[PDB]
């Protein structure tokens, strides 16, 4: 699959683009660096790097910036703001008041639920994945880096999942929680870290495992 | 005598660019960025990716703001310079963000700034244009959308004959010096995003200028493209073999 | 933000699709234009210029002093300009802006580049003193386009300027010695389709302009695209000509 | 010697004004404007009727605040003048600035900003003055509210001998300069709204200077009103038409 | 203290209806003066002030230095001031304000329209070395006045300054010639009722003042009149004549 | 200029290497401030005001969770030999920036969010040390002023003259000398608790450094009894009142 | 009972620390200028200097700053900010709204009702000696000079009251409201304002009375 | 960034208590450290240092001037920073941190006398030599501080006096005789981190630096940020410092 660069012409058919590409005088357009994705039904360009852009269904986990009595405004740590409107938050029963459900500072995992044109995103709690994060810790490494903590098919997320039995929920924005034990927990931490500054990705699943191995003697 | 036998001072042909040498993604605390040689022109640009900017009056609500500083070291010069911007710094930088600003699509980050840095190490003729050449290569490196590339390079005139990527001599005994800037998608010349001229020449040298200034363009683009590549190709292929 | 600027920008978008101006005149069509000479007497040197409802005066002050130490055998000539805040509710009351700057820059690059005056012809002392020329350009009313008036007001100025010799017991009063005339024609640049000499309404449309300079013979001696906008090469090769041709017309004004 | 022979150098009386011309509205892009020539004087005011304070800080939420800027172009002056605030155009500014506070019903227009520009194009003795009678003009000319209109005028001293607006001869070489500025309603005097003094005088001259100083505000007045009055008939005409 | 002012604003002026002052002195009469020389040693001359509660220093530099190309027969005197926030929380930590500016001129409005120095006996050679007498004050307390409180200081501080010849080996250090004792008047005007000598509490009711400096010979050297407000010609007829009586009272002093 | 700083056990100004200069300190000295103190430290005559918890108000500056502090030190024109330009200086800015850091540590801040601790010392005579007078007489401004702390800020500088180490150095000592080492010390019962301030410029071992504090913590502790007795004389009056009231 | 001095020992004992102190290193320390009050329950620095800081209880004048349907925004004069719901003013009724009974200007008499860990203090009206002012004068004085102005025991403001019969009512910070015949009122203010400024103050309240009379035969 | 800050600041807290750096670093060791001299050629001198990720650049300019009126029998020596923008988006377009940067720079080479100023004179009172030593932060990972004095001593040991430029002789290196070497310790509690990253520094800007010459004397010392020292722990970071220095200064036979 190739490499494609902003200005490289993609496709004909203009009803077929997507994700990182642009449309002009009935030609498809790359805008962003990336590995060019062409189907049947689409023609998309899958990003390389850049900062967190949310789309429709992404988890992510954020922190409650400020509180209202219609919902939340939640950081994403993207540039687009996000919002949790009192609706979506079903641990919240209506004789509570907002500031004792959800408050400054706290952590949650949600899930984006629409996001406007003028590129606000509402952000949902009402799903099985989601949930206030009153313990456990974040994790919080380069979004561009995020495909790779995740692996080929889920590949490295397992290995950490298993081989240190914790519980991790990765966000799309980069941050992600993991809960269990105090030990095994900072070693999750340890390999994200070192699997995010990893200059190459040869056989990093071998030398993950080979990581949490040596650091489990500990 | 600048032009002598068909050859220029430094030795080479009116139509050939000096030695360039361009590095991607050299910076760390960087959103992008790149390293960059046009002749004894050492320049680096970094860029700071759609961010919050805090000075809240100067945040517009439909669309991102474009930031760009030209600035040159105090020993980049035969003579030690006073640092902190100069009128000609300012109106580097001025040109150079507008350049940009027709190229990025600001649409996609409103109430959010993109903030590009670019410092000259050492100067020569033509930081200016280096300069733009390494922005362009640090935007695509810190993936922001952008129509294209921009690709710049500037034709001087010595001895009555126009001359590409001018050298100091050039420009300081010339009868004329034009930096130009294009944008250009798939390997062709789209249109224009820079333009300035100082100097004294015919209605037919300008255009003559352009078509000089043309073909060099698509030549430091085939350097702009092999630079970024060469640079990505391994994370391309993780990418591909991850997804 | 916003006061009336979309409305009339709406509105002159509106127009353009079918082919017209606003004020009715062709698309290489300048407004009237008024040169007034002589008008700050205590100045060496002084011009009003009216370009439609816009108006700006130029100073001209002169006085010895030294010269740059990589060029001993030239005079001295400094550019600067105020759009002061009374020109306009825009105006900022403070140091000078981007927009100051790259005025000036402009209008100092067209008199120098043509060589309009002969620096060297303003030497007193080889490496101690030279005439310094001060063109301090000022904003009175902003309704478009002070950049082509500032322009035609800069050079007005200097041509007719007295060296204050006597003043400073250094000879006899003269008119400073001016050799070219140096004209700028500034274009909006609305998609594919350019206005030579734009409106204070016509620039709600946006900052996108193309400024060309030429000398007395024709030649091109300063170009400048200003604004966050991509040129056609096509629209750059008609409207270079036909900048030539308005700065031609222009330039007749000064006989 | 300055007054011989009962005149003074530039050939008038003790108590009579230097040439005046006045003219109400000359400025397009302003709210209010005026040009006044006073002596060697050319002067232009220009006013910005209440408008939104931005700077949201300064924003007095009772009233308007009112902004007033005295400037002076490099070549008003023999020598020419290094652009920018000096310590007196900021005294200048200052004082003049509490002359029309104490006249304008600010208290109509609370979050409101009110901004009086004024610029010497060229100078000379009394420009303070010549300032205050144009921007008085520009404001009536801009339709903000006053309680009446303000007049300005100095009163120096000559070989002990006071008189009507000093030229730069008296000013340089007398023994005094003191500049009013007077609130006139119906022809009449009302109070000062501005009084400054330098030099040496007796509790008895300062006295007769606020007479020579009322005397030539009247007259000073009227060309005020003759100003606003010719240029207002057409439109007057036309209003009184309609309505 | 949006209102705190307003309070003893309130109390001030209800006060103002009856006829009396807050601290009960007279609508003439200053706050308790006090001057006190050589307080900065290492200055050429200096003197600190307490007026009422409010405080004031100034210290006196000299150096030789090159006249005006206009005045290559005269001394030179540069007067500077500096509100700084240690006298009162309304003074911003930063530059020259707009105040301290209008301060620092009308002081040197007094010293130079009264002539107060002989600047003409302080060239060292005819357009070249003259003497360059610095004039710094500076605030220490702010209850009121601080311009009367530093018209004071300076000449206090100009008549106990020394030339310092010695140090730029130009001869034995000697008295700097003053001739002529400027002092300032400053009343607020509220309406039409004056108070000399104003208060930070009376100050309270607004920034309308007038000042008045006499010389000597009781004659008027410098006015200014400062605020956004009118004033009546009758009061200022009247305030001229208590102010130039004030000046005498406090010139007095000067006598040790 | 000068030869032997050092001679017979003495220095120029005729003191032993271990004793302070003349010290005066007056506390509430001025009205306007909540918090002040006039200090004179040989030629040095320094005065500090501080204004209390006070609203900041560019709503960008303001933390939320405690209160920021501002240290400012200033130099009057005519403070010095030849008359300084008035205006901050690189070396003022670094004092500043020192200074409050010094007391940044001390002053519990988390006890007023929003809110901001505006400090600032005028030098009106310059000597040696001025640096050194104001953090002292900044200390008193604020016990002064009500501020909560962990304890007083004792401030005093060693200098090194003729290979012989010795207390708060002179114009002469700082200005020929081959060390100068302000310090800076939270003092509690008198107690030296910790070092808030340091500095050196110089040439000296490893062990005189250490010597240097030594030394340098002996003249602080007696400093500190002056800043008691300059503080408790001041108050004894309004203690008693207090004591009979409530 | 002596003066300490912020950092002096008051106590090995850390279950004693009372006001104006601090527990550091398991020892207690006076973090204020003030008198050292040694009791059986705590160990606390009664305060001679500084800002106003409320405590549960205390009695303030406050005036309005802001309003809301929320509630009202007041001033107290001190570096904690101040809020009056709507919910504790007893005039507050469902009829009107909330504009019309408290403006951007007024003054009242409260209680703190509470101050919580943000150092946001909580208002009240919904007590005897609350009540909108609109009548006689407000009075301001240096917090730290309030305790001498009402007296040992209370000794002072009887003092005023009854010779001079009058209304007072003593704010902690500072603010203090005087009503009755407008002669009275200028009277007390005029005492208390000298009283504030009192330099001396051994037999304080004799010479009070001194004055009192004199000012109420002269 | 408040918390993303924090996130990684709880990080390094969390493993500062079990008595271990991030990056698995001994308490007392620095990063791996490059020196590459005559980076720019049209300088008198230069030098790129990289410490870790951290990259600075110094150009050394020279020219001849006027002395100070107080001093002409010394040449002079100014330092300046700019810690621009580029490699911390924390930086803004002088700080008060650039400032206390080239200051300390400064006082290292000022204090161990590093160049001989007497020997740049060319005429008593009138010409002498001025050194201009400009800093320029490439890329900021932690410590720009020490990185910067070792690129500001090397780029002055390349540095090249340019007497034939200006007509006064041959050519000729610049006279040095010191090597001044600064370490900078972070500041938690009573322990200390040497060579601090930027990672770590988000604990706090609580630092302690100290300089040292050729003979391990101590030349320069500076305490930052808002934070008590306990003395026991000056006590031992003093030689902690000192070795650390001469460790370095190894880089440069």
């Amino acid at each position: 699959r190739k490499i494609v660069l902003p200005g490289d012409l993609l496709s004909t058919n203009p009803r077929a683009a997507g994700y990182g590409t642009y449309v002009e005088g009935g030609k498809v357009y790359a805008k962003i660096i990336g590995l060019f994705d062409q189907t049947e039904t689409h023609v998309r360009v899958i990003p390389l790097k850049g900062r967190y852009t949310p789309s429709v269904g992404d988890v992510v986990i954020g922190i409650i910036r400020e509180v209202a009595a219609n919902g939340w405004a939640v950081d994403i740590y993207s540039p687009y703001q996000a919002f949790l409107p009192v609706s979506e938050n079903p641990e919240m029963k209506p004789n509570k008041k907002p500031n004792e459900v959800l408050d400054i500072g706290d952590a949650i995992i949600a899930k984006v639920l629409n996001i406007d044109p003028k590129m606000k995103v509402t952000l949902t709690m009402k799903d099985r994945i989601c949930r206030p994060i009153r313990f456990g810790r974040i994790v919080a490494i380069n979004p561009a880096r995020v495909p790779r903590v995740i692996g080929k098919k889920g590949s490295m997320i397992k290995l950490l999942k298993s081989e240190l039995d914790v519980q991790i929920v990765v966000g799309q924005n980069g941050l992600i929680w993991v809960n269990g034990d105090r030990r095994k927990v900072s070693i999750a931490e340890e390999a994200i870290y070192l699997i995010e500054q990893e200059a190459h990705t040869e056989g990093l699943t071998d030398r993950v495992a080979e990581f949490i191995k040596r650091r489990k003697a500990d | 005598k600048l032009i002598v036998d068909g050859l220029r001072l430094d030795g080479r042909k009116f139509d050939e660019l000096r030695p360039i040498k361009i590095e991607a993604s050299v910076l760390k605390r960087a959103d992008g960025s790149c390293y960059l040689e046009m002749g004894k022109n050492k320049v680096i640009a970094a860029v700071f990716g759609p961010r919050e900017v805090h000075p809240r009056h100067l945040q517009d609500p439909s669309k991102a703001i474009i930031r760009y500083r030209y600035n040159m070291a105090p020993f980049s010069v035969e003579e030690r310079k006073r640092p902190g911007p100069d009128r000609r710094s300012i109106e580097i930088s001025k040109v150079s963000k507008e350049a940009f600003e027709a190229v990025i699509m600001k649409e996609l980050f409103p109430r959010s700034a993109i903030d590009i840095f670019v410092e000259v190490l050492q100067a020569d003729a033509g930081s200016r244009t280096a300069c733009l050449n390494a922005a362009s290569v640090a935007l695509v490196d810190a993936g922001v959308p952008m129509k294209g590339m921009i690709t710049s390079v500037a034709v001087g005139k010595a001895d009555g004959q126009l001359v590409l990527d001018p050298m100091k001599e050039e420009d300081n005994f010339g009868e004329a010096d034009m930096p130009f800037a294009f944008l250009i998608r798939n390997g062709k010349i789209e249109s224009i995003a820079l333009l300035q001229m100082d100097g004294r020449m015919t209605r037919d040298e300008v255009k003559q200028a352009i078509e000089l200034a043309k073909k060099g363009a698509l030549q430091i683009y085939e350097m702009q493209r092999e630079a970024i590549l060469r640079r990505y190709i391994e994370v391309g292929e993780e990418m591909d073999e991850i997804t | 933000e916003d006061i009336l600027v979309d409305i009339k920008r709406d509105y002159v978008l509106s127009k353009l699709r079918d082919n017209e101006r606003i004020d009715g005149r062709g698309f290489d069509e300048f407004r009237k234009v008024e040169i007034i000479p002589n008008v700050i007497e205590k100045a060496e040197g002084s011009a009003l210029v009216k370009l439609g409802d816009t108006q700006v005066v130029v100073g001209v002050k002169m006085q010895p002093g030294e010269p740059y130490p990589d060029t001993p055998d030239r005079g001295v000539i400094i550019v600067n300009a105020e759009l002061v805040p009374l020109a306009s509710p825009t105006f900022e009351p403070g140091p000078p802006d981007e927009n100051s700057i790259e005025l000036a820059r402009v209008v100092d690059r067209g008199i120098r580049e043509s060589e309009a005056v002969d620096l060297s012809k303003l030497v007193i002392e080889e490496g101690e003193k030279v005439w310094i020329v001060f063109v301090d350009i000022h904003a009175l009313d902003d309704d478009g386009n002070l950049l082509d008036a500032s322009a035609l007001a800069a050079i007005a100025a200097l041509m007719n300027t007295k060296v204050p010799a006597e003043r400073f017991d250094l000879g006899e009063d003269y008119l400073l010695p001016v050799r070219d005339l140096p004209v700028s024609v500034t274009s909006l640049i609305v998609g594919n389709k350019y206005l030579v000499d734009p409106s204070r309404e016509e620039m709600s449309v946006g900052d996108t302009t193309l400024t060309i300079t030429t000398d007395k013979d024709d030649n091109v001696v300063a170009m400048q695209k200003s604004g966050g906008y991509l040129l056609d090469e096509k629209l750059f090769d008609e409207l270079l000509d036909v900048s030539i041709n308005c700065a031609r017309k222009l330039r007749e004004k000064f006989k």
